[PDB]
C-alpha cells in the first residue's frame, strides 16, 4: 500500500511539473525587468539591476 | 459451484462521509479516516468510470 501510494503521487507530481515548464516556454507577451533584453543579460550588479 | 456454499464474499464500493454519517451509531472511528489518502484514483483494483 505505501509503495502505491507513493508511486502515485510522484505520477501527480511529475505531470503538473510538466504542464508548467511547457507553459512557461510557450510565452507570448515576455518583459525583461531592468534593461536586459535576453535572458544572458540579467544583472543583478550595476547601474540598473534586473 | 454453489454460491450458498461460498464463505466469504468482499465488495468494493465509494461512499462520501455524509453516507456513513447517515447511520451514526452503526459505524466507530471515523475520526481516524484518512479521506486524502484513500481515493479512488489511490486504489487501482478499484474498478470505475469516475475520472
Amino acid at each position: 500500500e505505501h509503495l502505491s501510494r507513493e508511486l502515485m503521487n510522484g505520477a501527480t507530481q511529475i505531470t503538473e511539473a510538466v504542464l508548467q515548464k511547457d507553459l512557461l516556454a510557450a510565452a507570448g507577451t515576455v518583459l525583461y525587468a531592468g534593461a536586459a533584453t535576453s535572458d544572458a543579460t540579467i544583472t543583478g550588479e550595476g547601474s540598473t539591476p534586473s | 459451484g454453489d454460491i450458498n456454499k461460498a464463505m466469504f464474499a468482499i465488495v468494493s464500493f465509494e461512499t462520501c462521509k455524509a453516507d456513513l454519517l447517515k447511520e451514526k451509531d452503526r459505524y466507530h472511528n471515523l475520526n481516524k479516516i484518512d479521506w486524502q489518502s484513500s481515493a479512488p484514483v489511490n486504489e487501482p483494483d478499484h474498478a470505475t468510470t469516475t475520472p
